[PDB]
DNA sequence: TTTCGGGGGGGCCGGGGGG
DNA sequence: CCCCCCGGCCCCCCCGGC
């Protein structure tokens, strides 16, 4: 078949703000800058899959309408950014000349704006302040450390929460009645629990379990989506008895096809996020964790070698 | 207010050392063409701002060292501006310009202009914690009033009431010294 | 390449439609099912060694489009260049441009992806997230660490298992068959042991074995031909030399030890490897003991992975169990 | 140096073929038989395929005895004929089985003979028959004029937007800087019949491509004065330049409309 | 569409025009009114101001409602003037408070035209007035001749000194490898007048330019065959460059002394 | 400080085209 | 025959985890 169905994030990606769920308190200040206009220069940060470009989208759509096409300057990770660009293109758009009703302005949405150079993000500091008038910024990012001082001092800062398992449930029901998708409650459960707050992840999911199985249950769900090894690792590390812990390493990971590098990098992880456990005992099992990751990575990659680990965290923890 | 013609350059104009040799060097010397055709005494010398020093990067081929040079035999005023003194690619600046350090401002010589914005706005700013703004920003008044503008768009209080929030919301996160 | 019978059996085996990929069925049912209604999302294929991902997708590649598939389909891996100029430009070009053959919806097939530069990892996400309508993107990796979260969002993930003991044998087999060779039981059993779930391993020993026999028509492999042409240990000797180490005194377990491996010029690490295998499944009253044994043999087998002397290894793995199970009494 | 010898009379000839798509492919595999030669090949992006065809006409003398596969890579080809002169007949030589391909140039009033050999790669490529395709529009016009028109527009946009309607064909670009639009129509004028504009129309077409695959196409100029430009909504464009006894084309993907 | 119409008959004049001085200035602000067309550019370093004018007699119909501003950034101006031949008539056309300017390209043989969008730029250069001041120095010669002096003397120093003395111009150019002179006297020839060097000095003149300005300025010989050149005692030099109806105007300011 | 590898930005050099 | 535009090496500078 050479047809696609197109995926349900595209399909039902929010077109207004008032279809965005989460981060009420910012989602309303930005309806309240569209209805009024004068937008200023802001940095949207925030985990993955949580609607920060949706919400740029839009806020650029409700703000220039038919001028849409002529206003807006949209760059990437996948266009050409560097100093270059920044210097040449990114200038002429703010000089441009462009008629506005009198609360609007250009808009220039840098996405993913934590890849940007440094050369370019100074390049941009008095291209801000100079075209103010006229054009106004709008950087997306993972992570707002990446953004030089200078640029966040010049920007409003909105740093997105993550979205709730009431908001994810709110848009899956919604999207599973203009869909007529026969689910269960435990079903959307095991959907919303394996997504851990990404409104895409559990959009694609309930989309391929829909087409591979057809009803959405648990059993279904789980075929599609697998159990989080972080939290196999987090049960394997927390085992009272040794003879457990290789239990669980020897089923739930080792005969499933893990790597040996995967599994001890997520060991690593999932220690230093333990909180239940004395900081002392945590260090302790990463100076363990760290040997043995030495040891795969020079490339004895052996189940022996995980077992070994597990033998002496157990040891420390008696 | 001294009566000079600025001839400003920044970070979004190429300071290469080919374009610096073949650019602003010549204007150290040079009269205004726009001062001679505006005619104060000092209206047809240059005052050579050159901002965002520590903008540019490159050991040689940046033009550090040649701005360095440069500062060396200017016949006319020459301002440099940085936000980071002590870094090694602003060796060549150590003992050949005037270094005047701006610090951090206090909050009470800035609670003025904060109340003027804040009445001017039509928004109401409580005085007393004017300080844990400031705070929030780290001495940044850019940022003060940025956090004041996207504030106000919904909360037209100001007070106790919800300063912990907007402070822990907008907290600037800025990179640890050694 | 004159013909398909020089190339080798890892190769010329190779799957050719998706019909001929064993111990993926649950995988290979719900692509299939993708497919046949027009479905197919993002994929990602995550699995060890030799487990058939890039023959899945090559064979999904040829039943979307036909024999004329590679000509429709982009298909990019560790062995060329992948910067973030490519992604740019050719990934950019071929996911907008429509098909010149067919009217049909693009492949891009990124073998081997974990070794991509997290640069270009980054700048394929909005590359997948605007084209989407019209191109769809598989990776397939052994490592999952090495692929940023943002690109694990936009992929629906499939796990390739270590290949089930059945399919080892049908594929056996099917090979046999083709082949006209003829395999005992044990010597099967054997194969499949050592295999450890990679069908590489299985074909490439085959074919070795088929090297030795003096007459494979008539000649049948047993397990003494699989043991020898791996150089590997029997079962009995690893047995005779734990029976050795845990019973018998200092200087007849040095003998027997010295004596086993010299018989058919045995290694060390195979034999610890064997002895820990067989020691998992023992009982012990102590977990103290087992702790012992893991650690002791592991820094021999890390000792052993940096060469060093081989009877000090020896001797050292002979006191390691000793002193292990001496923790068994009180 | 026997199985297969063609002969071309001028080294330019050959090239200037080569380099009308040097810049397209990298690798392409040569199929030489009895009536010629032939070459089909396909970009990395795969967005531009290009079929080239001599017949025996173009060569002075021609043998080949079995049919031939010989893969090339064209830079080290170009530089191979880059060293020939202009006055110097190119021979083009190859045995059963060959490894690699022997280029002569000969000067026989200098007494001049200059040998290159060029090890063949192995490239599972196999030939795919374009089956001919019916089209809504075929306008034929000067070469000269199509490639100012693609580096006129180039400069303003990355992408090109063709569209044929009754007796007109328009090209548009539109920029960041500003955009452009060209427009022609047929004419005919017996006095310089090479400068003719011909337009054959049976339904509207509208279709966009990428300029730098333009920009590559048109460095196909100098071969012939003409070319032809057949476009469809449900097949990807040709554009043909025509030789003494063979041609050069090339087959365009647009961007999808979206 | 309607408020500003003015037709090149050429092409080629504005082409040539816009290349006179595209690499002094980049972004410049035309004024057009019934009388005309005029801009008034700075450059980046603020010390060498052109000055264009073109009359309404170079155009083969000119109209324009009421005056009109118009931003241009000259890069992006010459991307599209080349896009145009010397056979075919240019067109500008620009509407009530417009966004965009229109360029067309007519060719009267064929039925080929060409139509362009260029995007206006918001300029906010002050405009400075030039008031009528008497040089005390004030020569005319040969464009291709100042300009070979130029680039010959350029190759030595990044400064060139002029000297105006009784029948005498001396160009002198002095750096670190070395040192080059020129020294020219007026001459008139009836029989090929348009090589006469002509000279009128008032007082004597000495005065000192940048290297880089003064090839910037010499771009723009191939307007006029002939360049005139005035200086005063404390005042930027003047380059003019004329033109069938117009002017292109160079004020140059010297070093201090 | 720095043992590869990737990415970016700037400087010349030289092929080709135009006048 | 000479000058200018513009593609490609060559070099040098800077991260490298989440
Ligand atoms: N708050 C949301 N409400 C509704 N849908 C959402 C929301 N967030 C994400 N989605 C859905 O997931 C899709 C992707 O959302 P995005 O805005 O691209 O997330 P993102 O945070 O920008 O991803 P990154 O940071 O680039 S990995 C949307 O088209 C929506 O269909
Ligand atoms: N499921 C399978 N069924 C039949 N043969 C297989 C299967 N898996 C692997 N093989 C055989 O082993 C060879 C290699 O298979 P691949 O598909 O390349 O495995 P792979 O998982 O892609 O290896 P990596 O991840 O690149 S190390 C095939 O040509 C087959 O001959
Ligand atoms: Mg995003
Ligand atoms: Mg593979």
């Amino acid at each position: 078949t050479l047809s696609l169905q197109l995926p349900w994030v595209e399909k039902y990606r929010p077109q207004v703000l008032s279809d965005i769920v989460g981060n009420k308190e910012t989602i309303d200040r930005l309806q309240q800058i569209a209805k009024d206009g004068n937008m200023p220069h802001m940095i949207i940060s925030g985990m993955p899959g949580i609607g920060k470009t949706t919400s740029v989208h839009c806020l650029a759509h409700e703000l220039l309408g038919r001028s849409y096409a002529d206003g807006v300057l949209e760059l990437n990770a996948s266009d050409d950014r560097g100093i270059d660009v920044v210097r040449n293109q990114i200038k002429h758009f703010a000089q441009k000349k462009l008629h506005l009703p009198p609360g609007k302005h250009k808009i220039v949405i840098l996405d993913e704006a934590d890849s940007m150079t440094a050369g370019a993000q100074q390049a941009l500091r008095r291209t801000m302040e100079l075209y103010s008038n006229s054009t106004r910024f709008a950087f997306a990012c993972n992570q707002s450390n990446k953004i030089i001082e200078p640029l966040q001092s010049r920007c409003a800062i909105l740093r997105y929460s993550k979205l709730s398992d009431e908001d994810v449930l709110k848009r899956l029901l919604q999207i599973i009645k203009l869909e007529d998708v026969k689910y269960t409650n435990d079903g959307l459960e095991a959907i919303i629990f394996t997504a851990e707050g990404d409104m895409r992840q559990a959009i694609n999911n309930l989309q391929s379990t829909v087409a591979g199985h057809g009803l959405v249950n648990a059993d279904n769900v789980f075929k599609i989506v697998d159990s989080p090894h972080p939290l196999i690792v987090k049960k394997m590390l927390l085992a009272s008895n040794l003879e457990d812990s290789i239990q669980i390493l020897r089923t739930d990971l080792w005969k499933k096809g893990y790597s040996s590098i995967d599994i001890v990098t997520t060991s690593f992880r999932v220690t230093k996020n333990l909180a239940q456990v004395k900081e002392s005992v945590r260090l302790e099992m990463i100076k363990e964790i760290g040997l043995t990751h030495m040891r795969i990575l020079e490339g004895v990659g052996t189940y022996l070698q995980l077992a070994s680990m597990l033998a002496k965290i157990h040891k420390l923890n008696n | 207010e001294l009566g000079y013609d600025i001839l400003e350059q920044n970070a979004s104009d190429v300071r290469s050392k080919t374009l610096l040799n073949a650019g602003v060097k010549n204007a150290l010397d040079n009269m205004s063409v726009v001062g001679y055709f505006k005619h104060n005494l000092n209206g047809k010398h240059f005052v050579i701002i050159m901002d965002e020093v520590d903008g540019m990067s490159g050991g040689d081929r940046g033009g550090v060292g040649q701005l360095a040079q440069f500062c060396r035999k200017t016949s006319t005023p020459l301002i440099l501006i940085c936000n980071e003194r002590n870094l090694p690619k602003m060796r060549p600046f150590d003992r050949v310009c005037l270094d005047i350090q701006f610090r951090r401002p206090d909050a009470n010589s800035i609670k003025s202009r904060l109340m003027t914005i804040a009445i001017r706005e039509k928004f109401k700013l409580d005085p007393n914690v004017i300080d844990r703004l400031i705070q929030t920003t780290r001495g940044d008044i850019r940022q003060v009033i940025n956090l004041l503008s996207t504030i106000s768009t919904t909360t037209k209080t100001i007070n106790h009431e919800n300063i912990n929030e907007i402070s822990k919301a907008w907290e600037k996160n800025i990179a640890l010294k050694p | 390449k004159r013909s398909k019978e020089n190339l080798p059996w890892v190769e010329k085996y190779r799957p050719e439609t998706l019909d001929e990929v064993y111990g993926q069925n649950e995988v290979i049912t719900t692509v299939r099912k993708f497919v046949d209604e027009g479905k197919l999302p993002h994929l990602l294929f995550y699995g060890p060694p030799g487990t058939g991902k890039t023959s899945t997708i090559v064979a999904l590649a040829r039943e979307i489009y036909g024999k004329n598939y590679s000509n429709m389909v982009l298909e990019l891996n560790a062995s060329d260049d992948r910067g973030i100029d490519v992604v740019r430009n050719q990934i950019k070009d071929f996911a907008s441009t429509r098909q010149i053959f067919s009217k049909g919806f693009k492949l891009i097939i990124l073998d081997e992806a974990d070794a991509m530069t997290n640069a270009a990892q980054n700048a394929l996400r909005r590359v997948i997230e605007r084209y989407t309508k019209n191109t769809r993107f598989c990776v397939l990796a052994n490592y999952a660490h090495k692929l940023t979260p943002a690109l694990l969002s936009r992929c629906t993930r499939f796990r390739f298992q270590p290949l089930p003991q059945e399919a080892i044998e049908r594929r056996i087999a099917n090979v046999l068959v083709h082949e006209k060779l003829k395999l005992s039981p044990n010597a099967e059993k054997a194969l499949i042991e050592l295999s450890n779930g990679d069908m590489r391993r299985v074909l490439n020993v085959l074919q070795s074995c088929k090297a030795t026999l003096d007459n494979p028509d008539e000649d049948e492999i047993s397990d003494d031909v699989i043991y020898e042409c791996c150089g590997a240990p029997r079962p009995s000797d690893l047995k005779a030399v734990l029976k050795s180490i845990l019973e018998d005194d200092w200087g007849t377990a040095h003998y027997t030890l010295n004596k086993v491996r010299s018989a058919k010029g045995l290694a060390l690490i195979d034999l610890i490897e064997g002895i820990v295998k067989i020691l998992e499944d023992y009982e012990l009253q102590n977990e103290e003991t087992r702790v012992h044994l893991l650690t002791k043999l592991a820094d021999i087998e890390y000792s052993i992975s940096k060469g060093g002397n081989d009877q000090i290894q020896g001797s050292a793995v002979i006191g390691a169990i000793k002193a292990s199970f001496e923790n068994e009494t009180v | 140096a026997s199985m297969l010898e063609a002969k071309f009379e001028e080294a330019s000839l050959f090239k200037r073929i080569i380099d009308g798509f040097k810049d397209c492919v990298q690798l392409v595999n040569f199929q030489c038989k009895e009536d010629g030669i032939i070459a089909q090949a396909v970009d990395d992006s795969r967005v531009l395929l290009v079929s080239l065809e001599i017949g025996v006409e173009a060569f002075q003398e021609y043998r080949c005895d079995h049919p031939v596969t010989l893969g090339m890579d064209l830079t080290s080809l170009s530089k191979i004929l880059r060293c020939g002169n202009n006055t110097d007949t190119l021979t083009l030589i190859a045995d059963n089985t060959p490894d690699s391909i022997i280029l002569l140039f000969e000067d026989t009033k200098k007494d001049r003979i200059a040998e290159y050999s060029l090890k063949l790669m192995d490239i599972d490529a196999d030939f795919l028959k374009i089956e001919e395709l019916q089209y809504d529009s075929t306008l034929s016009l000067p070469s000269s004029e199509f490639s100012k028109i693609v580096r006129d527009l180039s400069q303003l946009s990355d992408s090109i937007n063709i569209m044929i309607t009754k007796e007109t064909i328009k090209f548009v670009a539109d920029g960041d800087i500003g955009s452009g639009s060209v427009i022609i129509k047929p004419f005919v004028d017996m006095e310089h019949p090479e400068t003719s504009i011909k337009l054959e129309m049976d339904q509207p077409v509208d279709l966009t491509f990428g300029a730098k695959y333009l920009l590559d196409i048109i460095k196909g100029s100098s071969l012939s004065d003409r070319v032809g430009i057949r476009l469809s909504s449900e097949a990807p464009a040709l554009f043909q330049f025509d030789l003494k006894s063979g041609f050069l084309q090339f087959f365009l993907a647009p961007k999808f409309n979206d």
